[PDB]
């Protein structure tokens, strides 16, 4: 979940 | 304590994912 | 407890 958020940013 | 913190972090990540889906 | 905390956080936001 955290990794996905970083990619979006 | 560390474990608890980790859990909290995990929880926060899940909430963020839900918000993205709604958008 | 975690759930409660999360809820609180949400409220704060």
């Amino acid at each position: 979940a955290a990794a996905a958020a970083a990619a979006a940013a | 304590a560390a474990a608890a913190a980790a859990a909290a972090a995990a929880a926060a990540a899940a909430a963020a994912a839900a918000a993205a889906a709604a958008a | 407890a975690a759930a409660a905390a999360a809820a609180a956080a949400a409220a704060a936001a």
